[PDB]
DNA sequence: AGGTGAACCTTACGTTCAACTGGATCGTGTGTAGGTACACCG
DNA sequence: GTCGGTAAGGGAGCTAGTGTATGCCCCTGAGTTGGGGATATCGCCGAC
């Protein structure tokens, strides 16, 4: 009953930036993991709240598809009780995730000679980040007790930041592709589930 | 196909200005890196010269440093290399590669490149 | 620069092996080496893409490895027409795109 | 096309109680180029 | 003609379409993409 457009996930052009982290619903098809594979060498694959090795005899509610780009050394914050600059201001995952996270390098392919500045994350911000949700505003985020009416300058600084991928990055540092399917199913008709 | 067209130059004299022109299309040439790359007549090839996919960052070989000077311009599509006080040494043949998809520390391309002689003689 | 032997020969068939080294910023350290095959008076262009790797469309005899410090491109049953030039390319620290310099292929005709 | 000047979080690490005391050294370990260029003899 | 040794009874490898041991990613984790150890039935030429 047609194919799950996973090409149109992994296949994108372009992954938007960790602060700004796409969400494309997923319904209405067949999960087959097996073509996954062989589109680039994945990073991590690992999965939680379900056993990969039965994941063709069940299917959900829905699934969703965010996708973002981050680097390798900062990849392993995308888990449930996480702690890091991604895991408390940029992508925050509930501890009871039923679903899981893959990534695959893309220095390749998403490393521009002298800096890519395509791609920003949140390096400040006020207060941790609930669950799921996204923060895009660029107000100025002042650091001490002198209000800056919105004016970067002395100890008032610009949320994000971009990142400076570079061919010549270290062996973590080059861009990592994050594709998180998180399974969501309730008392509803199931949606996703590959051959039996 | 990707086309590559180097606007060339003909015998200059030494320590005289020169403008190279490369007009690329059939790709987006706003999301990749161009090279200048030089080779000298029967000799291996020399990397010259790389900016940045949008102009912000230019690097130079330490022989052309401080003489040589790449800009590009996405408006119209172009790329250009502005050389300033020539020496004999540097006749050669210019080619202006792009470094397309799938790698960008890397020449793919590499047009059909101009010839360029400097040589005090007429 | 990079060191490559001044010129190879072999019979059409057999396996051939051009090696290139350098230091251990050029291609020791970093694994970015890229192969360019040049025919007389044409525009070089790829052979081998990344330390070992290949770019749709072309031959598949061609393939490269790397040892260590130094990088090599094996060839397989070459025929006449794989008669070139070929430079072995490598991504340095602060930029700088040292070349191979210069390798030649001969066949015994 | 270089020398002063003042910067702008400057961009790219080698990490978590923090922030700039409001110094280029400053708590833990930073660091710098261009220029904004308007006369020369050219 | 009978019996004991056999890259073999336990070593190593990884690459999804799928077999019996130079295989199975078997089982999943340092996240840089992979760790050691699970039932041996074995089968077959050659010296005595
Ligand atoms: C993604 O692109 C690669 C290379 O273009 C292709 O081989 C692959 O099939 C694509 N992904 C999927 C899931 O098919």
């Amino acid at each position: 009953t047609n194919l799950c457009p996973f090409g149109e996930v992994f296949n994108a052009t372009r992954f938007a930036s960790v602060y700004a982290w796409n969400r494309k619903r997923i319904s209405n098809c067949v999960a087959d993991y097996s073509v996954l594979y062989n589109s680039a060498s994945f990073s991590t694959f690992k999965c939680y709240g379900v056993s990969p090795t039965k994941l063709n005899d069940l299917c959900f509610t829905n699934v969703y598809a965010d996708s973002f780009v981050i680097r390798g050394d900062e990849v392993r914050q995308i888990a449930p009780g996480q702690t890091g600059k991604i895991a408390d201001y940029n992508y925050k995952l509930p501890d009871d995730f039923t679903g899981c996270v893959i990534a695959w390098n893309s220095n390749n392919l998403d490393s521009k000679v002298g800096g890519n500045y395509n791609y920003l994350y949140r390096l400040f911000r006020k207060s941790n980040l609930k669950p799921f949700e996204r923060d895009i505003s660029t107000e100025i985020y002042q650091a001490g007790s002198t209000p800056c009416n919105g004016v970067e300058g002395f100890n008032c600084y610009f949320p994000l930041q971009s990142y400076g991928f570079q061919p010549t990055n270290g062996v973590g540092y080059q861009p990592y592709r994050v594709v998180v399917l998180s399974f969501e199913l309730l008392h509803a008709p199931a949606t996703v589930c590959g051959p039996k | 196909q990707v086309q590559l067209v180097e606007s060339g130059g003909g015998v200059v004299q030494p320590g005289r200005s020169l403008r190279l022109s490369c007009a690329a299309s059939g790709f987006t040439f706003s999301n990749y890196a161009m090279y200048w790359v030089r080779q000298a007549p029967g000799k291996g090839l020399e990397w010259v010269a790389v900016i940045s996919y949008d102009g912000s960052n230019k690097y130079y070989a330490d022989s052309v440093k401080g003489r040589f000077t790449i800009s590009r311009d996405n408006s119209k599509n172009t790329l250009y290399l502005q050389m300033n006080s020539l020496r004999t040494e540097d006749t050669a043949v210019y080619y202006c590669a792009s470094g397309s998809d799938y790698g960008d520390y890397l020449l793919v391309y590499w047009g059909q490149g101009t010839l360029v002689t400097v040589s005090s003689a007429s | 620069a990079l060191t490559q032997p001044a010129s190879v020969s072999g019979s059409p068939g057999q396996s051939i092996t051009i090696s290139c080294t350098g230091t251990s910023s050029d291609v020791g350290g970093y694994n970015y080496v890229s192969w360019y095959q040049q025919h007389p008076g044409k525009a070089p262009k790829l052979m081998i893409y990344d330390v070992s790797k290949r770019p749709s469309g072309v031959s598949n005899r061609f393939s490269g490895s790397k040892s260590g410090n130094t990088a090599s491109l094996t060839i397989s049953g070459l025929q006449s027409e794989d008669e070139a030039d070929y430079y072995c390319n490598s991504l340095t620290s602060i930029s700088t795109w040292v070349f191979g310099g210069g390798t030649k292929l001969t066949v015994l005709g």
